[PDB]
């Protein structure tokens, strides 16, 4: 999808899957994990959701 | 092997009269291939027409293509919009 | 030499009567170690249906028909002791028990959970004990790099969208986004490792100057004081 | 991606870890002078924690 989803702490399998998507492409860089999320998740909430 | 060809081309002529039933840009796009017509998305994966079982030349008609695409009945769609309301 | 999968074998390359495993002491014996009386339901007895339907024609080549036929009046002498006995199991019921509720839904979760394999909870180092965590995981990323790729959902709730004959319902993929989110998170496993490692030796490697109640402590204050101290001037 | 497989060796995460309440505290250096010294300053506490 490409909407704008609900109110956050919330992580459907989308933006669980592109996470993981993006951990293995850059394995580093998580602002370039964060924008591939979606841009809407900060850095600091996609380190405190894949720890 | 590449990935970045373009595979989609315009004309400059704007033939833009009766062309509001194909696919437009926001002209025309023309690819370079033709399209791939599937007549249904999800495969019924039993039914001995196509499972072929090993037990016991005949033809049969059957209607449409309808019988291979699992649909639903139609006292459960009754069903669920009286659940709705 | 798995007899139970040549026969398989047989079956599914389409030629059967033309090598009919030999059927001698020296053959077809050689793999038995009778027949071994097969497992599945019907996966491996449709297969000697077959296997005796086409063993007709020949029929004095192979001397193993007996001991086939032998476990053919064996499944049907069980069978009849079955029905027998499911006979008088329908008659052997008690007219009244009052079979309870809330133990029923315990007997069906836990069948449920020992069915796929899961750890059930009760309610009724050491690296011999770490390969054996790190030899189910291995089961679980082959046993999901099985599935395949074109793998769909049908919810009972599409019905309330009438998809057409192409219309691209937008519940197809409730699964194969989970059979994938299970999949990569068992890969990047010794990531988070390398992550948690980088957290806990860089939280606890201070412990002195964040925690209050230990930075406070005589015996804390007294070393951090007496690290600080400057060597004496000689004259 | 350079990750490696989950089946491999290292999946200890706790080899090396050495808790600042484990460290080792400065304590008094009892000193040894010889056989017949019975009256000379015996130990010496530069930096202590304890007496």
């Amino acid at each position: 999808e490409n909407n704008g989803n609900s109110v956050k702490k919330n992580w459907s399998d989308q933006e669980m899957l592109l996470l993981l998507e993006g951990i293995e492409m850059y394995e580093d860089q998580w602002e370039k994990i964060a924008d591939h999320v979606g841009g809407h998740k900060r850095v600091e909430d996609c380190i405190e959701k894949f720890l | 092997i590449m990935i970045d060809a373009a595979s989609s081309f315009v004309l400059p002529i704007s033939i833009t009269k009766n062309v509001d039933v194909l696919q437009r840009t926001d002209e025309i796009l023309w690819f370079r291939g033709p399209s791939v017509i599937v007549n249904e998305r999800i495969i019924n994966s039993g039914d001995p027409h196509l499972s072929l079982p090993l037990n016991r030349n005949e033809k049969e008609s059957l209607p449409g293509p309808f019988v291979l695409g699992l649909r639903p009945s139609a006292k459960f769609t009754a069903h669920r919009l009286s659940m709705l309301r | 030499l798995q007899e139970q999968s040549e026969l398989m074998s047989t079956v599914m390359n389409n030629t059967p009567t033309t090598v009919a495993a030999l059927a001698a002491v020296a053959a077809a014996s050689e793999t038995n170690g009778t027949i071994p009386k097969p497992r599945s339901s019907a996966q491996l007895e449709q297969l000697l249906y077959r296997y005796r339907a086409i063993q007709n024609h020949p029929k004095e080549n192979k001397l193993e028909i007996k001991a086939i036929e032998d476990t053919f009046r064996n499944i049907s002498r069980d069978q009849d002791i079955y029905e027998t006995k499911l006979d008088t199991l329908r008659k052997s019921i008690d007219k009244g028990f009052q079979y309870d509720e809330d133990l029923l839904n315990k007997h069906l979760v836990a069948l449920q959970l020992l069915e796929k394999d899961t750890d059930v909870p009760d309610y009724f180092g050491d690296p011999d004990t770490e390969i054996r965590i790190s030899a189910r995981i291995s089961n679980r990323i082959n046993e999901l790099e099985r599935l395949p790729a074109n793998l769909g959902t049908y919810s009972l709730d599409d019905c309330l969208e009438f998809i057409t004959k192409d219309d691209l319902s937008s519940r197809m993929d409730t699964f194969k986004i989970k059979a994938l989110v299970e999949l990569k998170s068992l890969k990047l496993l010794t990531k988070q490792k390398s992550i948690r490692q980088k957290l806990i030796n860089n939280v606890a490697s201070q412990a002195h100057h964040n925690i209050p109640y230990l930075r406070d402590s005589p015996f804390t204050a007294a070393a951090q004081r007496s690290v600080q101290i400057r060597s004496k001037v000689i004259v | 991606s350079n990750i490696p497989d989950p089946t491999l060796p290292p999946t200890e995460m706790m080899t090396r870890f050495l808790h600042p309440n484990w460290y080792a505290l400065p304590t008094t250096v009892w000193l040894k002078y010889g056989n017949y010294n019975s009256w000379a300053p015996s130990f010496n506490e530069n930096g202590t924690v304890v007496d």
